[PDB]
């Protein structure tokens, strides 16, 4: 299995967890297991325990979740047996439990010189659960938390306009996947008044930082400028392909990417599926995909979902082919 | 009096921590940007505390006369409005990125921050052209005050008018609008008896000029920017590896 | 006369 | 850089014996180890893409163990389909690296190739269809007469970034049009020694593993 | 973190070997990992900074270990080797913090 393992600076107190990629199901969420290591030394008046943190670093770390267990004084998973047999028995496990209707692991991405929601797993040893602590006698492990697609597709998106001429449009399908091109349906069906010298495609993707007040910032990773003329008292059509990425990406300020575990880039953030019957104060970040037409004005809006399927074996979380 | 040398003397420990926005160590963060503009302000504006020293105390009046008086003034006059200006955008600034913290595709690039104080500086430069057409040119009593203006206007009223929504009616709203506690006293103190000084004499020469009994709030607004000018310095792991089982 | 509005004192 | 080498360099065997090829790579790699399965005159195949996970398509026989750095490769049964020089890949790093080669005993398209000699320049072109660039990266690699497999060029469109091996660092020059869906390899002042066989082979540019897809050939002479 | 080590060799039965593991102690506890060709890696002794020594289940009686500072070294001893003890030896913390070395082959006939 080759389970992750982060040691301490010094030797002792190490944390064994089977994963660092925990999926959010629409229900429920995936409980974290794993296994913090103590030598009998250093423990004899002590007690060990875990604590994970939602960060907010947007600088200012504003905590979301905390949870502590002790686990040095319910089932245990068939991974923490195995990790127990093997490490012996000084090895004590610890566990998490993780409530839906909180905000996946998403960053934004900085230019030229994190800021966003991630998760950090710590295990130190004291006694009042408040005493200071340094970074020495600690672990500092990074967990992703993200979403995969599901199995059931969505219906064809179509929008709907006749405020100025009428104009729809609609799309293949609703399930995309990083980098598959985005088709488009731009048939519009003017009357009269003025002819219409380009067609404006453009997708963009709402940031929702809800931190506090509101957001709804607008990023338009993909668009087009396609200098096609409609004519008055005459009927149009015309499909597009536009393919969000980041290789023209890079320049731009606020854009939203995927969970980050160190310098290393990643792709654009995926869409975050929240609860259709609650739908709560998230105090996290919230993205979702949209992708529109400008008439030159009218425009319409056409949802869509731009996230990974389930990975076949496990994610690396880097980039492959490194240094 | 002594108003505008304890401006002086607290000023310039401020002109010396600015020290190239800071040190020149920190990196050139918004933050910093907006610093060293109000840095170059107060600098600009501390340039000239013996011209205004001067004008009120030494003497009642400057040497050089004419020469000195309006472009003294003149300068002084543009980048005090800067100077208010520049707080009112700091103080914007004070706003949008602490009542609820969302500045990242907003405002967030050292080049929008560059462009946003050129258009502050011209702004200062386009309400300072109407002030360009006025200053004084002599003085009939033996003592140069530079006064008895030139050929120019019934309308004094709105430039005062004018001059105080600049001052007072838009920045002190800002501020109040900003602050919210937590969701500024001595600007309170500093631009309101300037303005109200302004209405004072406006009040009272609209019927009754005054006389004798005399007018001279000019010591009292030095000590006002000597407040504002003490307070705006002083304010301003291991690795990841992995082993086996079975 | 006697303070006729002196003028851009500030 | 890393280097491989397996012990068995021929290997003869029968039908119906359980072969075992090993490898060793000099440095603690990760589990990202490929193999391959090259017949003569073809186009290298994917077998195993983590050392690990079977391939969707290959029969269940094969498979793989890890043990410190001591990849390998066991075969269940020699069914006769099966005869081949067997490669080992690290694809953990930049510059990727084949093994010597054990002797046991959606289509791309490339065009282009000829007598070139030193001091010239030739075009490569890599025609592909089934798959879109910015959902795959794009690598060329070469194989010399009678050697094992070299890594030449990587693109990956995505990111825009390009790599190249450091002996054809500055000479090579790879670029890929997004429009037509094909890949372009520009080479500048070709020595001698660039005699092979090229094969422009793609891999999924997220979550990368292993070059799934090859094409037939491209021999050039110099 | 160099993690050097020597003392591997062909010893007939009952012979002490003697290794050695020079690292480049503080409080911390760590002993000497055994590894069985095919097998995984177990646990031998423990070697804490005091004096508790605890050994394996085929260990107690059996081998012998012990740590000095001054030269910054780990020792270990065999006595009365069995035919079923050939291993190459690993030398690293009861908790497992430092990268695994390359070990010495021990083999008894």
């Amino acid at each position: 299995t080759r389970v992750f393992k982060k040691a301490s600076p010094n030797g002792k107190l190490t944390v064994y967890l089977g994963k660092r990629d925990f999926v959010d199901h629409i229900d429920l969420v995936d409980p974290v297991d794993g296994v913090v290591l103590v030598d009998p030394e250093y423990l004899k008046e002590r007690r060990v325990y875990v604590t994970l943190t939602a960060a907010f670093r947007y600088g200012f770390r504003k905590d979301l979740f905390v949870a502590n267990v002790q686990s040095f004084p319910k089932p245990l998973t068939r991974l923490q047996e195995r990790l127990i047999k093997k490490l012996g028995e000084h090895a004590y496990p610890f566990t998490f439990e993780i409530p839906p209707n909180l905000p996946s692991s998403v960053t934004l991405q900085p230019g030229p010189e994190a800021i966003g929601v991630d998760y950090e797993v710590k295990a130190f040893v004291a006694e009042n659960l408040e005493e200071k602590i340094h970074k020495r006698n600690s672990v500092r492990l990074v967990i992703e938390k993200v979403q995969y697609a599901p199995e059931r597709p969505g219906p064809q998106p179509t929008a709907e306009t006749t405020r100025q001429l009428h104009l729809e449009a609609s799309l293949d399908k609703e399930i995309y996947y990083h980098g598959e091109p985005i088709s488009v349906n731009v048939h519009v069906t003017n009357n009269t008044n003025k002819t219409v010298k380009k067609i404006k495609i453009s997708v963009r993707q709402y940031a929702d930082i809800v931190l506090f007040n509101t957001a709804q910032y607008k990023v338009p990773v993909a668009m087009e400028e396609a200098d096609d003329t409609v004519a008055p008292s005459s009927t149009f059509s015309k499909v597009y392909t536009l393919t969000p990425f980041l290789a023209n990406n890079r320049e731009k300020r606020g854009l939203a990417l995927d969970g980050k575990l160190k310098h290393e880039d990643t792709n654009l953030a995926s869409s975050t599926l929240l609860r259709e019957g609650a739908n709560r104060e998230i105090l996290g970040i919230i993205v979702s995909y949209k992708v529109k037409v400008k008439l030159v004005d009218v425009a319409v809006e056409l949802p869509f979902t731009l996230m990974h399927p389930k990975p076949k074996e496990e994610p690396p979380h880097r980039e492959v082919p490194e240094n | 009096l002594v108003l505008y040398c304890l401006a002086f003397v607290l000023g310039i420990p401020g002109n010396a921590i600015v020290i190239w926005f800071t040190g020149f160590k920190w990196k050139k963060t918004v933050t910093t940007l907006w610093f060293l503009n109000l840095a170059i302000a107060d600098f600009i504006f501390l340039l000239f505390l013996p011209l205004y020293i001067s004008y009120v105390a030494m003497n009642f009046h400057w040497p050089f006369g004419i020469w000195l008086c309006k472009a003294n003034s003149f300068t002084a006059q543009l980048n005090m409005f800067a100077s208010v200006f520049f707080l009112t955008v700091i103080s914007l600034d004070h706003y949008i990125h602490l009542i609820h913290p969302v500045l990242s595709h907003r405002h967030r690039t050292l080049k929008n921050s560059l462009i946003v104080i050129i258009f502050i500086w011209l702004l200062a430069s386009l309400i300072g052209g109407p002030a360009l057409y006025f200053r004084d040119t002599v003085e009939f009593n033996n003592h140069t005050l530079c006064y008895n203006n030139f050929q120019k206007h019934i309308r004094h009223h709105v430039l005062t008018w004018v001059k105080f929504i600049i001052g007072y009616l838009f920045p002190l709203l800002t501020m109040s609008i900003c602050y919210l506690c937590l969701i500024v006293v001595a600007f309170v103190v500093c631009w309101t008896p300037y303005h109200l000084f302004s209405i004072w004499e406006l009040t009272i020469h609209h019927n009754s000029y005054s006389h004798h009994v005399m007018q001279a709030g000019i010591p009292l607004s030095t000590g006002l920017a000597f407040l504002n000018s003490c307070l705006n310095p002083i304010l301003y792991s291991c690795t990841t590896a992995s082993s086996s089982l079975a | 006369s006697f303070y006729f509005p002196g003028q851009f004192a500030f | 850089d890393i280097q491989m080498t397996q012990s068995p360099s021929s290997l003869s065997a029968s039908v119906g014996d359980r072969v075992t090829i090993t490898c060793r790579a000099s440095q603690s790699v990760s589990s990202a180890v490929a193999w391959y399965q090259q017949k003569p005159g073809k186009a290298p195949k994917l077998l195993i893409y983590s050392a690990s996970s079977l391939y969707s398509g290959v029969p269940s026989r094969f498979s793989g163990s890890r043990s410190g750095t001591d990849f390998t490769l066991t075969i269940s049964s020699l069914q006769p389909e099966d005869f081949a020089t067997y490669y080992c890949q690290q694809y953990k790093y930049v510059p990727v690296t084949f093994g010597q080669g054990t002797k046991v005993e959606v289509q791309l398209v490339e065009s282009g190739g000829g007598l070139v000699q030193p001091g010239g320049s030739l075009r490569l072109s890599c025609a592909a269809s089934g798959f879109n660039v910015y959902s795959s990266s794009i690598h060329w690699v070469r194989q010399a007469p009678g050697k094992g497999l070299e890594w030449v060029a990587s693109i990956s469109s995505y990111y825009g970034y390009t790599y190249y091996a450091d002996s054809v660092k500055g000479r090579f020059t790879i670029s890929a049009d997004t429009s037509k869906n094909t890949a372009y390899l520009q080479m500048n002042s070709l020595r001698a020694e660039d005699t092979a066989v090229y094969y422009c082979a793609r891999s999924r540019q997220f979550w990368y593993s292993g070059l799934d897809y090859w094409g037939q050939g491209t021999l050039v002479t110099v | 973190v160099q993690l050097q080590e020597s003392g591997g060799g062909l010893v007939q039965a009952g012979g002490s070997l003697r290794l050695s593991c020079v690292v480049s102690f503080d409080t911390v506890t760590m002993a000497w990992y055994r590894r069985a060709p095919g097998k995984h890696r177990e646990l031998v002794a423990s070697a804490t900074a005091g004096g508790t020594t605890t050994y394996a289940d085929s260990v107690k009686d059996r081998f012998t270990i012990s740590r000095d500072n001054a030269k910054n070294t780990v020792y270990l001893q065999m006595n009365s080797l069995k035919p079923e003890d050939t291993a190459v030896y690993y030398c690293n913390t009861f908790v497992r913090s430092l990268s695994w070395g390359q070990g010495t082959q021990v083999t008894v006939s």
